[PDB]
């Protein structure tokens, strides 16, 4: 209908091997565009545009902001870090795993094999194909990984391949929340 | 177990609001 | 960078909507309820291992709005650019007769954070059960945005995500219809 008028803020904490290495930013935003920021590892305001010149010099000014804004990385990210570490960073639920048979067109027959992977978490996944024990790849085709927005994921790697009688397929998947690969196999 | 928020500067001291163009 | 946790907020005008939410690597730990000033986790369980004073949000809003009024002013009132979403949708898992699934739409990559979702079966609109989520941040800083509906998967439904964005030039639709 109207022009819109949008002001976005992000303040965001990068960890790098826990809370060893952390980097704070915070960042402003209007219309889509970003004008000013602090980087923790400057340690004051930085301009992006035009806009934001006038801004990052009238904030520098004023140590005292500064200062609370260098130690956010320490009372801001590290503790925050803290609090939800349990349930974010080690959160971990195993993936269901099913093979089946699909078609590449509702035309003739199967001659697609999927491998299901779903409601897992992270997101981290490695999902390969075997054809009677040996490593399949040119004939893969993914969905890349999914993201279902509550917390959990899931990918679809199928297999451009047309079953004969005899011939064994594996789905093998490898993932944060088991120390061993899992694996489903599948016979033609 | 307190999650702690990051408190945004203000650009300047206005405190007035505008209708925006139509 | 192994994990990343980012505090995103919003103001928009003339909607006068604005938005407070917590993500961490992709997804939402909790987000702020304005009207009622409470704080809500996506994932129930959340409330019993930390909390949040909602209060705090309301102030940041606060400023993000007088920033905006400012900035609008500075920047000449110069509009938004409109940026149609790309809208996909799948189920929970894979889809079995007569057993509980769950429909996905997935709108992203667009602003402003304004859009109508209407989740249509055979053509009908449909609300039984439907949920979603708040508008969530990405690194392009545009939006994404998820909207569910739990079925009964079967041969004799069909289902349609029914998208509406001011830089869409009509009603975006997205089919799903079970496999036999
Ligand atoms: C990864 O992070 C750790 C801290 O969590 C860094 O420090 C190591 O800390 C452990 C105990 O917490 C000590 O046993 C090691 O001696 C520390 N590292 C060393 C050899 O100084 C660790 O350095 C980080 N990894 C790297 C190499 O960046
Ligand atoms: C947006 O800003 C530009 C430049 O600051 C304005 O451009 C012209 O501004 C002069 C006065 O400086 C006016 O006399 C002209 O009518 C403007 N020409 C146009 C239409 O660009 C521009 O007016 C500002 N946008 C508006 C319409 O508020
Ligand atoms: C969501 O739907 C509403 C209602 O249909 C849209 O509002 C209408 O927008 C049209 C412009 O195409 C106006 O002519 C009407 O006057 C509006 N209705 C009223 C009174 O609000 C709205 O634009 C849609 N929002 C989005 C983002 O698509």
């Amino acid at each position: 209908t109207r022009p819109r008028f949008l002001e976005l803020l992000k303040s965001e904490c990068h960890f790098f091997n826990g809370t060893e290495r952390v980097r704070f930013l915070e960042r402003y935003f209007h219309n889509q565009e970003e004008f000013v920021r602090f980087d923790s590892d400057v340690g004051e305001y930085r301009a992006v545009t035009e806009l934001g010149r006038p801004v990052a010099e009238s904030w520098n000014s004023q140590k005292d902001l500064l200062e609370q804004k260098r130690g956010q990385v320490d009372t801001y990210c590290r503790h925050n870090y803290g609090v939800v570490e349990s349930f974010t960073v080690q959160r971990r639920v195993h993936p269901q795993v099913t093979v089946y048979p699909a078609k590449t067109q509702p035309l003739q027959h199967h001659n697609l094999l999927v491998c299901s992977v779903s409601g897992f978490y992270p997101g981290s996944i490695e999902v390969r194909w075997f054809r009677n024990g040996q490593e399949e790849k040119t004939g893969v085709v993914s969905t890349g990984l999914i993201h279902n927005g509550d917390w959990t994921f899931q990918t679809l790697v199928m297999l451009e391949t047309v079953p004969r009688s005899g011939e064994v397929y594996t789905c093998q998947v490898e993932h944060p929340s088991v120390t061993s690969p899992l694996t489903v196999e599948w016979r033609a | 177990q307190h999650i702690r928020c990051n408190i945004p500067k203000r650009i300047g001291p206005s405190k007035v609001a505008t209708l925006v163009p139509r | 960078e192994e994990h990343v946790i980012i505090q995103a907020e919003f103001y928009l005008n003339p909607d006068q909507s604005g938005e407070f939410m917590f993500d961490f690597d992709g997804d939402e730990i909790f987000h702020v309820d304005m009207a009622k000033k409470e704080t809500v986790w996506r994932l129930e369980e959340f409330g019993r291992f930390a909390s949040f004073e909602a209060q705090g949000a309301l102030a940041n809003i606060a400023v993000d709005k007088a920033n905006l009024e400012i900035m609008t002013k500075r920047s000449n009132y110069t509009p938004i650019t409109n940026v149609p979403p790309e809208v996909t949708v799948l189920t929970n898992s894979p889809v079995e007769l007569r057993e509980p699934n769950v429909l996905i739409c997935f709108i992203d990559k667009f602003t402003p954070p304004v859009v109508n979702v209407t989740w249509l079966r055979n053509g009908k609109p449909v609300t039984t059960g439907v949920s979603e989520t708040v508008f969530l941040p990405r690194e392009d800083h545009l939006f994404r945005k998820f909207h569910y509906l739990p079925f009964l998967p079967s041969t004799e439904d069909v289902y349609d995500c029914r998208v509406e964005h001011w830089g869409l030039d009509e009603p975006l639709l997205k089919h799903w219809e079970f496999d036999a």
